[PDB]
């Protein structure tokens, strides 16, 4: 498990090292949904002989098969499209 | 049958050109040297737009297709003359301002800078000196990038003295409305009397011109915008520290109001 | 001006400025060269248009603090929001210099020396049926002011002082004359 | 000087009453009034007393304060006042030595100067150099500085502090400009709506009238600038026909394009100073009023004005159409010119399409005749509505010139001053005459700069453009101020720019500065006899390209009955169906077009003698469905629509012939002679199309889609009808040059799964750009550039692909829709870096034949060589806003609506 | 106006002039946010103003707010106007 | 020999044309400039 904040200076490069080890990732402070990570919550999945790489802006990256990956949110408005939200089950926590 | 006319003013021109030269003037900087610089520049420039607006003149002739290809030369020839002489007053009126702060407060990064400027102004000033005819700038050896190559090396070493202008304007107070522009002018001409009376208008908005001593060593009166005119106490020496006789100015002006308050007021009770 | 004058002179008492406002086309903006002409000052008319920076309004204001004159900020209505809000700051930082009676305040840094016989007013309309794009001054800001009603002038009083002090010697009709002249063509003649 | 006639008469009897003997007395002056009417004597304009007193009324305000209003209308003497009170005060006055500013034209920090942000600079301004340059001049000077522009507070008001009592400019910086007592400003202008009274109450201010213009006084000197030897008829019969025929259009007002007096005069003269004879005089008298009206006062204007002339034509029905000549003598016979040029080779390029000269295609042109030629240096405007021929027509009579260099420019809602610069300084001189450097055309004689829309720009929030504005400066003085401080004036150079009716949204209207300036007519829809002798000419060689000999095909007025049935089905589609509904329900005759060039893709060989007429009618039927069909919404509508097409094929030809063929697909998989990859330049039709079956289909996807699994992430991707559908319709596009596609639809279901597919079994290279955390503008402009290398010089086929996560800074859509309307991206290279660039073209360029610069054949290739995709999700709340604010995004790129799967597909899941 | 009534205060339970204040306009944020980490270690009091118009720059300020580890006596006083399309985070955690 | 001539000159010659020099070497006029080196914007290429 690594856990990490939303606006953090070593965004990029701690999704880096968790698509690649094989981690289980938490976001904490969602205040929507990140540019960044369309193609990781889609099927985007280039094959290398055995194994598939995945595109995350620039660099080619290995998608580890333990990759598991959640994220947290404090406000329930902010913010899906209606483009984010067919891929993305949403949760709310709700005092009743 | 006018071609007689068209034939006429050619002459003209031609007579034109081979008159006209400069007024060489022996004028020398704060240290001693001597260069031939040049004045009564609207003489010479209102002659070209005249020749100018003359070809114009010459265009709407009907006799003008057989007389177009001398035409095309006085076109060319009048069309960089007037960029040339329109840039060497540039030149000429930034060198002036630029010798003495460069001349008295030497930084070398500063000084190596304007001695190279220093060096491409004079070597064509020189030239000039030797021939004064006026279509010889046409004939010199490529002098167009030579004069926009000094001019950009002013316009740089403008904004080197950026600094410098901060540190005179936290000095005085009054020159947060001053341009550089004119405050550069201040600090170099400490004693041109023709800068004074051009520029303390727009310092003072009370004084519109001042007065001189015998010697031009004094200031001694003031005046206004219809001449009311009011003497001074005492004559306000001037020198090149230009801060150490403003604050003179100002200390004088408010001490002469004063006695000149209470001897009206004696006088009438 | 009776009215102008007093509520300047007991605002410059309470150590604040002075906001003096109504219609256009009054002499608001010339009442205040005028105060500083009586008194003995030198005036600095500006302009306050486009939306400047803060720093710029800074620097003036390290003028008027170190030289001794009044900034007459005619037309500070038009000028970018926030720029105001940052202007605000600066003015309460001059003004408690001023009552506090200090010498050395501080603003962008440095240690500006102020000076005690300084002032700052500003005149403005309000931004009303027709005053074109003017935004809305804040309400700090406006407390740090004291503002002047100036809406009406006279017209006979001023008309019969000129003439009776330009050699003429008839005023007294005349001036009347005039102003029934005025009145009368702007109120039935067509309104163009 | 405020005053009208009467409200002056008012107030004099208003002083009357005040002072009861005191009235009058009068200029005291007249030996300036001698040099003035020596000045107009000299100008060879008329002595005009009125004028008389405009000008010594404007000299006794500017020597009493310091600005000056110049309040009129277009074109009625309000600029000539100051422009000849200039020479005339300046044979005994000193100097009037002018500078003129336009304030709207260029922005605002180049205006009143501004300040470097980060640097701390003062950068220099316009008029702020002008006010340096007037304090230096001495004492024995006077200067007008002119704005000669429109009003908005926002900068007159920054003049307060210089037109006060006291008399000063202030610089931000702090830095202050005092004036002396010599300065005057002068503001030309057209109204005070806008203004707030404190400017209004602050400077002086001149009134001008539409009762004071005298219309005979500015006839007489066009009379007097003829060359004597037509003046005796022409003086003859203006002098007894023009008031009445200029007073009936005053009196009816029904015309199109907001104009004032001088504007309506000078439309009625420009067309006329060449007349020989009276019945000559008539028509070019129609032809100068008659063409800002419409159509329903130009029949009786025709009319009223044969009725009271002479006689009548035999054009009695529809008298528009009156042709003059000068060798019979004839009046008007209206005849078809039937061109017999036709094959394929004609219809190669896109553009240059065999026009068919029609009779209104000959009232167009004309009307172009006579301002076109080397003697009427005129700009006009032509007004149509939207699709409707204007740029063809405008084309062929570009065509027609002799030594002339035309530049077209496609303006849109963000285009400025710096685009239509540099669409000027890539193709002309730059020689530095007297008076100031200049730009001259090169190798060529008369330059034609074609603006494509003026309507279309963008007001700011007071209602003036600046673009309009711009080009009032040019057109009026003849230069601008270009950057770097410095005049730069334009040699030889027209504007003939085009625009569309002002009926829709995103278009605004002129202001009467620009319009009465320069000339204008209108002209209407090619009406449905027309439309059939068009498309019966197009639909019988494209046909007879092959079969051409054979039993039911041929004898054309069967090609002549096909073509009106399509009419007719354009016709009630058009009857049915609006722009209320929805954004994109687009109609012109470029449909029509697109659908009859369409029919070279098809196997239409008939060698195998068929039928023949069912296998061209389900063929003509199915591209009829393929193109109008897949834009509508909702279902009830697509059901209406399939009771309309069938109920016009079966009113022409009895009953059952589209019967069954809902199974068919017509894909570039599988045709005529092996269709089947190799062949990297296009077709000039694309690739041909083929009859083929669903089951056949499957087994063609199934095998690209192994090949697809093979290098890529291997696809689960089922098979029902409605994917079969969309395949063959995103293949039969993309097989097309030039075409690109607007995927408008639900989110989940796969859009770029199948693109992505039909990209890699067409073999075109797809690209989409991926994004990261930093998005800037300047990213994309790279991959642009990196997409538009490879397009447009490897000669490759590429498809571009951008959806909705990606537009991440709000100037995306703009880009792409100049990319998608014109073929280039505005401000995207410089000028040094096309050279090195396009230096490996000028081969290829020098062999086939095309002309021009390099940079015509770039954006050619480009325009041939580029697919864009677009996938937007339909209920964004976006949605709107952007198929509404960029019109070309669903004029370019056809749209289909993939919205819904069916109620028997989800069965079968 | 409430600045009197704050100054009244800050001068009546402090001294030494603790009260520190920032108003908010075109270049102060970057400012704003040193001057609060600074005030939230001196334990010394903040003072912003006009937090109605600078409305896409309070996702910062709820980050800090949520982020920082004050100390004791610190109190953080806001002033803001009517204003629709305001954030409900620092609403929630705010008296009124 | 090409890092034979790069070694001892500092140009590789034949390498580049002439237009592939001026939209390159376009942004160094202005350090050109200010530096006070003179002469052509290709001396002050191969001295950097
Ligand atoms: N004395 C005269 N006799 C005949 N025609 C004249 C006379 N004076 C001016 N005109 C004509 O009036 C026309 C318009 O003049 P002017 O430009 O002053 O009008 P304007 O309203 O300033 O134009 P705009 O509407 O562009 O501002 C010119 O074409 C000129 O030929
Ligand atoms: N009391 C007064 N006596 C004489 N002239 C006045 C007086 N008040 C105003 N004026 C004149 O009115 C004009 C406008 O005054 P100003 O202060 O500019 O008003 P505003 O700023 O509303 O235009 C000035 O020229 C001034 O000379
Ligand atoms: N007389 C005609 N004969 C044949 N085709 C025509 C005729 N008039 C118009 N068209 C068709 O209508 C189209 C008009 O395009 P156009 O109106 O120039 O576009 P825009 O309105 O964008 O300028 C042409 O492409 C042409 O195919
Ligand atoms: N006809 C289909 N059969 C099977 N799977 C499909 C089909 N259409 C879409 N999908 C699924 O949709 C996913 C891709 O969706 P995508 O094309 O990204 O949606 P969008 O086009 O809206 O972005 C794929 O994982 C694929 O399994
Ligand atoms: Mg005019």
């Amino acid at each position: 498990l690594e856990v990490i904040n939303q606006q953090d200076s070593n965004f990029i490069t701690a999704l880096e090292l968790a698509v690649r080890f094989g981690k289980t990732l938490i976001i904490q402070e969602m205040d929507g949904v990140e540019p960044v990570l369309y193609p990781l919550l889609r099927r985007d999945l280039v094959a290398q002989g055995p194994r598939y790489v995945v595109q995350i802006g620039d660099k080619i990256i290995d998608y580890n098969e333990e990759f598991r990956l959640f994220l947290s949110t404090r406000n329930p408005n902010p913010f899906i499209p209606p483009d984010a939200a067919s891929i993305v089950t949403e949760v709310n926590f709700t005092t009743t | 049958q006018g071609e007689v006319t068209i034939r006429e003013a050619l002459r003209e021109l031609d007579l034109w050109g081979v008159g006209a030269v400069f007024t060489l003037i022996d004028y020398e900087d704060s240290q001693s040297r001597t260069m031939k610089l040049i004045k009564d520049w609207k003489d010479i420039v209102n002659q070209v737009g005249d020749n100018r607006c003359l070809l114009q003149s010459l265009k709407d002739s009907p006799y003008y297709k057989g007389f177009e290809d001398k035409v095309s030369i006085w076109e060319r020839k009048l069309a960089e003359l007037d960029e040339y002489l329109q840039n060497l007053n540039h030149i000429q009126r930034k060198w002036v301002y630029l010798e003495p702060i460069f001349g008295r407060g030497a930084l070398p990064k500063e000084q190596t800078r304007f001695n190279r400027v220093d060096e491409d102004f004079r070597s064509i000033m020189t030239d000039i000196k030797k021939d004064n005819r006026v279509t010889t700038l046409t004939t010199h050896a490529g002098i167009r990038n030579s004069l926009l190559t000094i001019l950009d090396q002013l316009q740089r070493c403008q904004r080197s003295l950026n600094e410098f202008l901060e540190e005179k304007r936290s000095a005085f107070p009054r020159f947060y409305f001053i341009g550089d522009d004119d405050l550069l002018e201040i600090l170099g001409q400490s004693t041109n009397p023709s800068v004074i009376q051009s520029h303390l208008k727009k310092l003072f908005a009370g004084i519109n011109s001042v007065c001189f001593d015998e010697k031009s060593k004094h200031i001694t009166a003031m005046k206004s915008l219809e001449g009311e005119v009011v003497p001074f106490k005492n004559k306000v020496p001037l020198s090149n520290n230009v801060e150490t006789w403003l604050n003179d100015l100002a200390l004088e002006m408010k001490k002469t109001l004063e006695q000149l308050l209470k001897e009206c007021v004696t006088t009438g009770r | 001006t009776d009215k102008c004058y007093l509520t300047l002179t007991q605002a410059m008492k309470m150590g604040l400025g002075g906001n003096p406002y109504g219609p256009a086309g009054t002499g608001k903006t010339e009442s205040v060269k005028a105060l500083g002409g009586l008194l003995g000052r030198q005036v600095l008319v500006f302009n306050c248009d486009e939306g400047i920076d803060v720093k710029s309004m800074g620097r003036i204001f390290v003028g008027l603090v170190k030289c001794g004159a009044w900034g007459c900020f005619d037309e500070f209505n038009r000028l970018e929001e926030s720029v105001l809000s940052a202007v605000s700051m600066q003015i309460q930082t001059i003004q408690d210099a001023l009552k506090n009676h200090r010498t050395v305040c501080e603003l962008l840094g440095k240690e500006v020396e102020v000076n005690s016989n300084s002032g700052i007013f500003i005149t403005m309309n309000p931004a009303g049926k027709g005053y074109g794009g003017r935004q809305k001054l804040p309400d700090n800001l406006k407390q740090l002011f004291r503002p002047v009603a100036m809406s009406h002038p006279d017209n006979e009083l001023i008309a019969e002082v000129i003439l009776y002090s330009e050699g003429f010697k008839d005023a007294k009709v005349l001036s009347r004359k005039l102003v029934a002249i005025f009145n009368l063509s702007r109120e039935l003649l067509t309104p163009q | 000087s405020k005053f009208t006639f009467t409200d002056c008469t008012r107030f004099d009897a208003l002083i009357k009453d005040v002072f009861p003997g005191i009235e009058l007395k009068e200029v005291e002056y007249d030996e300036l009034s001698a040099a003035l009417k020596q000045v107009f004597e000299e100008a060879n304009y008329e002595i005009i007393p009125n004028q008389i007193k405009k000008a010594l009324e404007l000299y006794e305000q500017l020597c009493q304060r310091m600005g000056v209003v110049i309040v009129g209308p277009s074109g009625a003497g309000k600029s000539t006042l100051w422009r000849m009170l200039r020479a005339a005060l300046c044979k005994t006055g000193k100097v009037v030595k002018q500078y003129t500013m336009n304030p709207k034209a260029m922005p605002r920090y180049q205006l009143l100067g501004h300040i470097d942000m980060d640097t701390r600079e003062w950068s220099d301004g316009v008029l702020t150099n002008s006010a340096r340059q007037v304090v230096r001049e001495p004492q024995d000077v006077s200067s007008w500085i002119i704005c000669d522009g429109d009003i908005d507070p926002e900068w007159i008001e920054s003049l307060n502090s210089v037109l006060d009592d006291n008399r000063l400019l202030t610089m931000p910086s702090g830095e202050r400009i005092q004036f002396g007592p010599n300065v005057n400003f002068v503001f030309e202008t057209h109204d005070l709506s806008c203004a707030s009274p404190a400017t209004i109450s602050r400077m002086g201010m001149i009134f001008l009238s539409d009762e004071e213009t005298d219309l005979n006084s500015l006839i007489k000197s066009w009379l007097r600038n003829q060359p004597a030897e037509y003046r005796n008829n022409l003086e003859n019969w203006i002098g007894d026909y023009f008031e009445k025929a200029l007073q009936w259009v005053l009196k009816q007002n029904d015309y199109v394009v907001e104009t004032s007096l001088v504007g309506t005069v000078m439309n009625g003269l420009s067309h006329l100073h060449g007349c020989r004879d009276h019945d000559e005089f008539i028509i070019n008298l129609i032809r100068g009023l008659g063409g800002n009206l419409n159509m329903k006062s130009r029949l009786e204007f025709t009319k009223e004005v044969f009725h009271w002339a002479r006689e009548s034509p035999p054009d009695f029905h529809k008298p528009m159409d009156t042709y003059y000549d000068s060798t019979r003598g004839r009046l008007a016979t209206y005849v078809l010119k039937k061109p017999e040029d036709l094959t394929a080779d004609d219809f190669s390029n896109g553009l240059t399409l065999p026009v068919i000269q029609t009779p209104d295609m000959q009232r167009g042109l004309d009307y172009f005749k006579p301002w076109l030629s080397s003697d009427t240096k005129q700009p006009f405007i032509l007004v149509g509505p939207e699709g409707c021929g204007k740029g063809m027509l405008l084309r062929y009579a570009f065509s027609q010139l002799r030594s002339t260099q035309i530049a077209t420019v496609h303006c849109s809602a963000q285009t400025t001053s710096r685009h239509l610069l540099q669409k000027l300084s890539q193709t002309c001189m730059v020689i530095s005459t007297n008076t100031g450097r200049v730009y001259r055309p090169k190798d060529c004689e008369r330059l034609v700069l074609y603006l494509k829309d003026i309507n279309l720009p963008k007001l700011d929030k007071w209602g003036t453009s600046t673009l309009v504005a711009f080009l009032q400066q040019v057109l009026t003085y003849q230069g601008f101020y270009d950057e770097n401080l410095e005049w730069v004036g334009l040699e030889n150079i027209q504007i003939v720019a085009s625009m569309s009716a002002g009926g829709r949204l995103g278009r605004h209207k002129l202001t009467t500065r620009f319009t009465s300036i320069v000339r204008l007519c209108s002209i209407d829809y090619p009406e449905r006899e027309q439309l059939q002798t068009i498309y019966g000419a197009y639909l019988e060689p494209v046909l007879h390209k092959n079969l051409k000999n054979h039993s039911i095909w041929g004898s054309s007025s069967k090609i002549y009955l096909l073509a009106g049935s399509m009419v007719q089905v354009y016709e009630q589609v058009r009857a049915k169906f609006t722009v209320d509904d929805y954004s994109h329900y687009f109609f012109t005759p470029c449909i029509l077009t697109q659908w009859v060039l369409g029919l070279f893709r098809y196997d239409l060989e008939g060698g195998s003698s068929n039928h023949p007429l069912d296998y061209v009618l389900e063929i003509v039927a199915y591209e009829a469905r393929r193109l109008f069909r897949d834009k509508i919404v909702g279902a009830k509508e697509l059901h209406l629509f399939d009771i309309i097409l069938t109920s016009v094929f079966q009113g022409d030809w009895g009953s059952d012939i589209l019967d069954n063929m809902s199974d068919s697909f017509y894909v570039t998989w599988g045709a005529r002679h092996n269709s089947g990859a190799p062949g990297q330049p296009l077709p000039p039709h694309g690739k041909p199309l083929g009859k083929l079956n669903s089951t056949d289909l499957k087994d063609v996807i199934k095998k690209g889609l192994i090949h697809y699994g093979r290098d890529n992430q291997n696809l689960d991707i089922l098979l029902f009808h409605e994917v079969l559908e969309y395949m063959s319709r995103i293949d039969r596009v993309l097989s097309f040059p030039g075409g690109s596609l607007l995927l408008a639809g639900r989110s989940g279901v796969g859009r770029r799964t199948i693109t992505s597919l039909v990209s890699h079994m067409h073999g075109a290279v797809l690209f989409s750009p991926k994004i990261s955390r930093g998005y800037e503008l300047k990213q994309f402009k790279n991959d642009l550039k990196h997409v538009l290398q490879l397009a447009g010089i490897e000669a490759q086929q590429v498809v571009l692909l951008l959806e909705d996560y990606q537009f991440v800074h709000p100037t995306f859509l703009e880009m792409i829709n100049s990319l998608l309307s014109s073929g280039e991206v505005p401000g995207l290279y410089t000028l040094e870096e096309l050279e090195p660039l396009l230096l490996p073209l000028k081969d290829q360029a020098s062999q086939d034949g095309f002309f021009g610069p390099v940079f015509n054949y770039f954006t050619y290739r480009i325009q041939q060589n580029l697919h864009i995709v677009l996938i937007m999700d339909s209920a964004n709340s976006n949605f709107m806003i952007n198929c509404e604010s960029n019109p070309a995004l669903h004029k370019k790129c056809q749209v289909l609506w993939m919205e819904g799967w069916s109620n028997s597909s989800m069965k079968k899941i | 106006d409430p600045s009197q009534e704050l100054q009244e205060l800050a001068n009546a339970e402090r001294s030494g002039e603790c009260y520190h204040q920032v108003a908010m306009g075109q270049g102060q944020a970057d400012l704003a946010i040193q001057m609060l980490k600074e005030c939230a270690r001196n334990g010394d009091w903040l003072c912003l103003k006009n937090l109605h118009l600078v409305v896409s720059w309070l996702p910062v300020l709820e980050k800090e707010l949520n982020t920082l580890q004050p100390k004791d006596t610190f109190r953080l006083w806001l002033t803001a106007e009517v204003h629709p399309n305001f954030t409900p985070i620092l609403l929630q955690s705010s008296l009124k």
